[PDB]
RNA sequence: GGCCGGGAACUCAAAGGAGACUGCCAGUGAUAAACUGGAGGAAGGUGGGGAUGACGUCAAGUCAUCAUGGCCCUUACGACCAGGGCUACACACGUGCUACAAUGGCGCAUACAAAGAGAAGCGACCUCGCGAGAGCAAGCGGACCUCAUAAAGUGCGUCGUAGUCCGGAUUGGAGUCUGCAACUCGACUCCAUGAAGUCGGAAUCGCUAGUAAUCGUGGAUCAGAAUGCCACGGUGAAUACGU
């Protein structure tokens, strides 16, 4: 039976799966070098396998979409944490000190009445 | 520039136009519509454009024909 | 390296060359050169007297520099004597789009006095 | 078919008038997949609150739009038959088309 | 902050190095909210440093920015009708911060080419000093100590 | 709110179905690249107040010509006085 | 090519529930309230945001949306029509957009959104034009089809500190569109011209985290005119010693 995980980031919604097979990284049928991820959050993806034994462990297939670049890389981040339930809750326990498990809760604030976008108070006259 | 294929003119005026060639011309004819174009026929006739106030005796000339009736009269009054 | 009108620049592009010249821009840049069959890329350096000629035939068919500055003076100058709507917004100083007057007329108009 | 699809403004009136129509149809009849719920377009509308000046302060208004698709499976002449004009409409668009 | 005292949250380390004074840094030169043309800056500055010293990677820029970590600041009291600074000693969060600031404000009054290069420039001039960052470190230095006696 | 206006409204829209909608028909397929002759623009001598776009679209009940809205077809003071009355189906206070 | 069986998992979608109460634990506190920390948890101390604005103040605004006391005009301060004005220009201020650029300009290639709108409508695909658009002309009253090919970003190349490939004003010639109608008085396109401006005086405005900042998209109004206004998302900080 495969292993799932689905995680998300800021409206970006992934679907991470794990087996016990190689590791290629596949994601909407392209690879990791070809997912574009160079700049900062390039192994963001990878930052939940960081602090673990790994060499070349498992089979990964994962597919994001929705948000950007960073939202999609943080809803992989948190997908593969959810995917990790092959090991049930025994590593979690370590990987709640890294936060990783925890669902970011900070989401784009709504445009507000005689503000510019959210918070900005348009400029006053003198006095 | 605008106005696409064909230059707008109102009917009214070019009956007056017409009649300007047909019965001969007399004097400058006063009109309210600043909507219609200059002619070619045009030429030579003489017209009153109203702005406000009262009609302002315009002349034709050939390279007017080009511009509107209305560039002619300036409406506000300055100075 | 004189090029039909008297501006004469060298050592840049030839696509920037054109452009300083009245009269030539950015677009017809371009089809000068594609029409020529000269490279943007290339220099006025490395750039034979033979190959020079055939461009100046090419900007020497549109009207430019001092033939230009009065075909754009004739047509400021004569609809200034039709005593039209733009003839005396040109003569007394002011926008001709119909640009507002009421603040910022500062490009036409010019700087601000007592 | 049998492709039916609905809309109401509250947030539960449909809830009812779709639940009613499904053991109509699946107890005479067979088959009956189910109310799928839809995406709820809501027309959000902005207007300022006083008759003169007040711009900074405005009542933001709102209209939710809650679509509901049955699609019964099964159309036996039994089970057509003592299910229309069971609908007791409290203004919802009733349409039946693919 | 008059009631409400903060949890000071910290930021995440740098994506290829991993040091955590860096992802400081690259944020003092982002502008505009652009961390990929932030840190694209900082990476080509910082391997033109270390190739051009001859020394590591991670302490050419800690040796540079040690050189120009302040030692102390003053601060405007206004009490008794008159404006009065007063000198204190700057903590090592505040240190270094202040540091990678008057770096990036340095090479942002350069009249140089790329911005890799300009603070680079600065970076190179950190250890042996001439520049206008290690002008400006020590700027209230001569303020301090003459208010020695307000303590 | 000043009857003439609204009655003015009245004879505007009123005139849209006989002079033009029907025989509005004309300038649409007319005035057009085809096969010229210049007696169809001499047409236009028509009233003029039927014409599809000259109502303000004032509001139905009072008539201000301004805050006017084409889903309830009123102008916002009196949306807003009807709304609080409820009146508009599926109408409450926006919040997300 | 989720495209076609199929598969109902999953994301997504909208109905009903659980879940966060200083309670479990530790310390302080009159042993109470409460506070500080820890554990668990996706979310801990009114979770984040909106809605939600007491008794009253400023005789604050609105007789111009409407309603209405009184007053006043009534072959006129009413009513209809055409043209004009509200868009004026020696001036002063506010509120914004767009810049002064190499965290950048230009050109080519390429990746990733959300929220909407649409039948007197939004318009594929296709053909024509450099282009604004025009002619031909599917589907969709709408998770289907249309607007819609989002931009920052990223990969190469060029530009290399100049009033410049910065910057776009102004003006000229020549077009399109909506509409009886574009001169006063438009939007938008093409060619050409290329003012000022190189971080701005006293002073002054906002913002504590998905915020400032920056880069795009949609709607309402509306035949046609947004840098405004409303709504949405991308990337994304600095600093809070303290009153």
């Amino acid at each position: 039976n495969q292993y799932y995980g689905t995680g998300r980031r800021k409206s970006s919604a992934a679907r991470v799966f794990i087996k016990p097979g190689n590791g290629k990284i596949v994601i909407n049928q392209r690879s990791l070098e070809q997912y574009f991820g160079r700049e900062t959050a390039r192994m963001v993806v990878r930052q939940p396998l960081e602090l673990v034994d790994m060499v070349e462990k498992l089979d990964l297939y994962i597919t994001v979409k929705g948000g950007g670049i960073s939202g999609q890389a943080g809803a992989i981040r948190h997908g593969i944490t959810r995917a990790l339930m092959e090991y049930d809750e025994s590593l979690r326990s370590e990987l709640r000190k890294a936060g990783f498990v925890t669902r970011d809760a900070r989401q784009v604030e709504r445009k507000k009445v005689g503000l510019r976008k959210a918070r900005r108070r348009p400029q006053f006259s003198k006095r | 520039r605008s106005l696409k294929k064909g230059p707008f003119i109102d009917l009214h005026l070019l009956k007056k136009v017409e009649k300007a060639v047909e019965s001969g011309d007399k004097k400058p004819l006063r009109t309210w519509s600043r909507r219609s174009t200059i002619f070619p026929n045009m030429i030579g006739l003489t017209i009153a454009v109203h702005n406000g106030r009262q009609h302002v005796p315009v002349f034709v000339t050939d390279e007017m024909v080009g511009h509107k009736l209305g560039e002619f009269a300036p409406t506000r009054t300055y100075r | 390296a004189r090029i039909a009108g008297i501006n004469i620049p060298d050592h840049k592009h030839a696509v920037i060359a054109l452009t300083s010249i009245y009269g030539v821009g950015k677009t017809r840049s371009k089809a000068i050169l594609a029409a020529a069959g000269i490279a943007e890329d290339v220099k006025i350096s490395e750039l034979s007297e033979g190959q020079i000629d055939t461009l100046r035939d090419e900007v020497a068919k549109f009207v430019v520099e001092g033939d230009l500055r009065r075909e754009i003076s004739m047509s400021i100058k004569r609809l200034m004597d039709l005593g039209c709507y733009r003839g005396l917004r040109h003569r007394r100083g002011l926008p001709v789009r119909g640009q507002r007057t009421k603040t910022n007329a500062r490009t036409r108009k010019g700087p601000r006095k007592p | 078919r049998i492709r039916i699809r609905l809309k109401a403004f509250d947030h539960r009136l449909i809830d009812q008038a779709t639940a009613e129509i499904v053991e109509t149809a699946k107890r005479t009849g067979a088959q009956v997949r189910g109310p799928i719920p839809l995406p709820t377009r809501k027309e959000r509308f902005t207007v300022l609150i006083s008759p003169h000046v007040n711009k900074d302060a405005r009542d933001q208004y709102e209209i939710r739009t809650h679509l509901r698709l049955v699609d019964i499976v099964e159309p036996t002449e039994k089970t057509v038959d003592a299910l229309m004009r069971l609908d007791l409409a409290a203004g919802v668009d009733v349409q039946i088309s693919l | 902050p008059r009631r409400r005292v903060i949890g000071q949250r910290k930021i995440l380390p740098d994506p290829k190095f991993g040091s955590e004074l860096l992802a400081k840094f690259v944020n003092i030169l982002m502008v505009d909210g652009k961390k990929s043309t932030a840190e694209s800056i900082v990476y080509s500055a910082l391997e033109t440093l270390a190739q051009r010293s001859g020394k590591s990677e991670l302490e050419a820029f800690e040796v540079a920015l040690e050189n120009v970590r302040p030692t102390v600041e003053v601060k405007s009291r206004r009490v008794g009708g008159s404006t009065y600074q007063v000198p204190v000693e700057v903590r090592p969060v505040r240190r270094n911060a202040l540091a990678m600031r008057w770096i990036v404000e340095a090479a942002r009054k350069r009249g140089d080419k790329s911005m890799a290069l300009r603070l680079a420039n600065e970076l190179s001039d950190a250890a042996e000093n001439k520049g206008t960052a290690v002008k400006k470190r020590e700027d209230v230095h001569r303020m301090a100590e003459a208010n020695k006696a307000f303590a | 709110a000043k009857q003439s206006m609204k009655a003015r409204e009245v004879k505007r829209v009123a005139l849209a179905d006989k002079y033009f909608a029907k025989r509005a028909e004309l300038k649409a397929i007319i005035s057009d690249v085809n096969a010229r002759w210049n007696a169809v623009l001499k047409l236009q001598t028509l009233p003029r107040d039927s014409s599809p776009s000259r109502q303000r679209n004032r509001c139905r009940q009072t008539g201000r010509p301004h805050g006017f809205l084409r889903k309830f077809g009123l102008s916002r003071i009196k949306v807003r006085e009807a709304a609080m009355r409820g009146e508009i189906p599926g109408l409450k206070k926006a919040s997300w």
